[PDB]
């Protein structure tokens, strides 16, 4: 909830609220009552929707990729090394903070489409997909039927088409006390090698495939991945990203103007 | 006694010899804005006696063919003394009004007017693909008139009385605060209108709020010899007017 | 172990009920009702307070 | 609940209930007992169904539009700028009141159909749609695959065919203290520009699309949108709309007769 | 926090039970049981009451 | 602290970095008219925040030859927003004022102004057998100027500074409420004037009440290079303004 504006009247003092020294690096706590005659207003406005949690807590696509029912070996299955920097939207939000701690709610939207070399009497049974998460170090699949798909330990989801977006919750899996959105440092003590946020990035890889083996007609499926931070804690706010993004692994940017321009410091015409 | 009546606002008094009661808004009497309902934070001006008084608009003549007249508030008062001056200097304002419509005839005369205040009376254009123009909507303190046939105009208000310019049965204007002036019994109508709007205050130039409509449902009639000049005068008084957002004056 | 909270209702004019069904706190719904607020960290990090009605630079 | 009719008998008084003065603008509170000999009747009739809430609280189609699986760029996706004035039915109901405040229950009925250039072995996997709400100001999509469909903040629903009408509840999102059904005013202080109810209308836009990308055969899907007011409050009742509607953005009408006519003031023959 | 109300039963001859499961009051079902009623606003807005058995115009 | 200052009236605030105190009338602070002192019987309007606020008049440039300037109140404010509109619609009115004269220079500049409010400043004509004319007396919000030599004119005010236009030693203007603006120490002067008159209220068009006079007793001076443009601005706020006798508007 917000502040009531308390009624105030005439003044003729030597207390000067309006005059300060911004050099101190301190934001003035002035309110209308200090510089004009105010009436009393009982303010009921709440700041419920600007809470960091409500700000970040909405599912956002972080990526998508495709794989095919049949066609052999790249095509057959797909994989994605988890990271939140390949999309503009979410990435800019998380990036309004330097460090953050949160749980995640993953939701997957999986859709399928038919490809042109059609075939007659094509009548395919429903499709079931499998998504497997391979923590750093785990044996990774090499083709749609590698032994690793038996997932005796890696977690996986098997989902059938037409049945509602599979979903899971994942804890704060970070190894530090928070996820770092920025890292002005290197991976190696000699500073040779990578520099920047990518040095920290090691959250594993997702692997997806069709379970029912390839039928006559070719089918392509796309897996859209959604992230939803939950139970959010965020520290050290920073300016929102100005320059558009260029690369997923660093902050590289093309210089850009501070704002749009207008004709003179006197123009009321809103752009 | 009690058909007689006296109302004093400011330096002005109105007296009536034969009224009905006084119809009051939707039972609500006008009052200044409460701190719990307020949003604009600046201290309001509440001139009082200088602004909440009786302003008498131009008179109009009732003839046996008049379909009706209408005025839009606050517009009708935008030029009346200090009420008008306050409207100019302020971004926001709000007020209630006591409306007193006058019309005396004779005992040998007959006729009956509907006097209604229609809150938010958005009007239709005569030509479907256009919007009426400011002046077809309101001529200020000068009444606009309904017509007894479809109005044509490229930017006029579709004023055929039967739909009261709103696309509804004129005969149902009754769910709005009103009184009748049946010459046989009455001679005036007094209606107190509280401020009705979906916001606590509003700009007084870009929004009209309510429209006064005077519509004869039984035509003026009389035998030859009887006076044929029967004017209808409208006197209105703002009530509990407050303004906020003072700055230079004008529209724009 | 049902928990009854309050719904976002509005201001100028009611409860819910939740039971957690999973063994892990990460499975829980969002903390959409945490309204803590402290601007002082960023708006007034000055060591020597700073009163409003006073001459900022003495 | 309604009033009992209290028994009454003969009279011979100087109290005259039947005679009044309608000039007062006051509706007479007469009941049968005042003008005839009444028997006592214990009335159990309730007015439960005429409560403003039960009157407005039934889902009503407010619009529908279509988009296609394949075919490129207009066709591909659809959009609708939310408003309740393009349908006769609902619009006339809300319009029996000048101001109203209420929550909404949106329900969507989405159906798909095959188009003629058919193709052989056409066997399409189930379709998933996405509906996105773009609050005023949000970056709007320009083609089926614009970045904006990642919805990191705008809310969206992903729904698969064959699974029951997606549904949500939306609060009273108005910026005033109530939704205005009428506005006898202008958007600009100089009165130039728009006039009427449309000046207030700024509730955003809905955007829909197929998620699974275009397959061989063309498919067209229609999205029907339903509104159901809930937790209703309504002020300043007005006469029901007489003249039919002509335009969605204003009250423009063609003059029309007050009722149907009959041969004379004496005809009992109901029309 | 279950709420038990009364069903519409009829008149010349029973309860329900509801639990709200969402954090927002807008998610709640309809207020189909509000029977407030005041015609006076529109049927008798006259400042000087008006008794029925009396001479309307004195 | 205490040379700094902040004054809020209405929606306007004035701040000063280097003042003296605030001189107050004859020790009297302005206040509305008391029932025991009143004679006009009608209920007064006391707009408040809309009329008792700071109006900033035209600026004037101080040059090394300026003899002085003067403005007449209420005249100077007759066109300022609602204060002016209230003056027009009312036969009677009364008010006090907080006068704040501004003038910043540099540390290398020098000069000293007398800022006085002379109640009832009847002025003499340049030619003995005539009366000065309205405009020689007051040019509204535009300052009139004194001269450093006998004014000649057939209907002009005898403006030679040394007699302050009144036939007295300009150096004795001191028994009137005043302050000095000695650039060396000051930069503004603030004077609160209570309503002083031999009647409880008066017409605001036919009577002036008090005249603000700004007269340099030590001339602006500076070395070449220093800015030569040293304006003197005057901001005034009516205080406790009430009006009586509402009617149509104008003079006559
Ligand atoms: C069966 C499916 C299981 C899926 C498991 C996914 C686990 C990955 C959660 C990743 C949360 C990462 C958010 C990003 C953090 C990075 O910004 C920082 N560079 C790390 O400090
Ligand atoms: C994921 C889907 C989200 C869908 C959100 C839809 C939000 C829009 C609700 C609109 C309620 C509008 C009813 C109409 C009000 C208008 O009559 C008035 N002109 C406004 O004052
Ligand atoms: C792990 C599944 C949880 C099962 C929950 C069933 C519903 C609980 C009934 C209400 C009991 C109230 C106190 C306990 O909790
Ligand atoms: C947010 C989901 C709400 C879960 C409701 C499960 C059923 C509640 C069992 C009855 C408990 C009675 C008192 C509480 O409520």
């Amino acid at each position: 909830r917000v502040a009531d504006t308390i009624g105030s009247g005439p003044v003729n003092s030597e207390s000067i609220p309006a005059l300060t020294a911004a050099e101190t690096g301190h934001t003035s706590q002035v309110v209308p009552s200090d510089t004009m005659q105010t009436r009393h207003v009982k303010n009921y406005h709440s700041r419920s929707e600007s809470t960091v949690e409500n700000f970040l807590c909405r599912s956002a696509c972080v990526f998508y990729t495709t794989y095919e029912n049949h066609d052999s070996d790249g095509d057959n299955f797909a994989y994605w090394v988890i990271n939140t920097r390949q999309v503009a939207q979410l990435r800019r939000k998380l990036e309004m903070f330097t460090y953050a701690r949160f749980d995640l709610e993953l939701t997957f939207v999986i859709t399928s489409t038919q490809e042109q070399p059609t075939v007659r009497g094509q009548d395919a049974p429903v499709l079931t997909h499998q998504i497997m998460y391979v923590p750093p170090g785990g044996p990774v699949p090499t083709k749609v039927n590698s032994y690793s798909w038996q997932t005796s330990t890696n977690p996986s989801v098997f989902w059938t088409e037409g049945s509602a977006p599979p979903r899971m919750s994942v804890p704060f899996i970070g190894i530090g006390n928070a996820y770092s959105m920025f890292y002005d440092g290197w991976a190696r003590f000699d500073k040779q090698g990578t520099y920047g946020i990518s040095t920290l990035n090691n959250m594993g890889t997702l692997y997806m495939r069709h379970v029912n083996d390839g039928g006559p007609g070719p089918i392509v499926s796309t897996v859209r991945i959604y992230f939803k931070p939950k139970h959010v804690k965020t520290w050290v706010p920073r300016p929102p990203r100005l320059c558009q993004y260029q690369k997923a692994g660093n902050v590289n940017f093309e210089p850009t103007g501070v704002t749009e321009g207008r004709t003179d410091i006197t123009t009321m015409k809103t752009t | 006694s009690d058909r007689v009546r006296s109302i004093t606002l400011g330096n002005s008094t109105i007296t009536t010899q034969e009224c009905a009661n006084v119809v009051v808004g939707y039972g609500v009497w006008p009052t200044y804005l409460k701190d719990e309902e307020a949003t604009a934070e600046d201290q309001p001006t509440q001139p009082d006696v200088a602004t909440c008084r009786f302003y008498t608009l131009e008179s109009v003549m009732w003839q046996q063919s008049s379909p009706g007249w209408w005025w839009k508030f606050p517009d009708a008062l935008s030029n009346m003394g200090l009420f008008g001056q306050n409207m100019q200097y302020h971004y926001l304002g709000r007020a209630g009004y006591t409306i007193h419509v006058q019309c005396n005839a004779s005992k040998f005369h007959q006729g009956c007017l509907l006097v209604v205040c229609v809150p938010e009376a958005e009007m239709g254009c005569a030509t479907l693909a256009n919007k009426p123009d400011p002046k077809s909507l309101s001529k200020g303190e000068i009444a606009n008139m309904f017509e007894s046939q479809n109005s044509t105009g490229e930017t006029a208000v579709q004023a055929n009385v039967i739909n009261a310019g709103m696309g509804v049965g004129v005969g149902n204007l009754t769910i709005f605060p009103h009184q009748w002036i049946n010459l046989r019994t009455n001679n005036s109508a007094t209606i107190v209108m509280p401020y009705i709007n979906s916001v606590p205050m509003d700009n007084m130039f870009r929004h009209n709020n309510f429209t006064l409509m005077v519509i004869p449902f039984a035509p003026l009639s009389y035998s030859t010899g009887a006076t044929t000049y029967v004017p209808i005068t409208v006197t209105v008084a703002p009530m509990c007017a407050e303004y906020n957002g003072l700055r230079l004056a004008g529209k724009q | 172990g049902a928990q009854v909270s309050t719904q976002k209702t509005g201001a100028h004019e009611i409860h819910y009920t939740n039971i957690n069904y999973y063994k892990d706190a990460a499975s829980n719904s969002a903390n959409r009702q945490d309204f803590t607020q402290d601007p002082g960290k960023f708006t007034e990090p000055v060591k020597d307070i700073m009163v409003k009605s006073m001459p900022a630079l003495n």
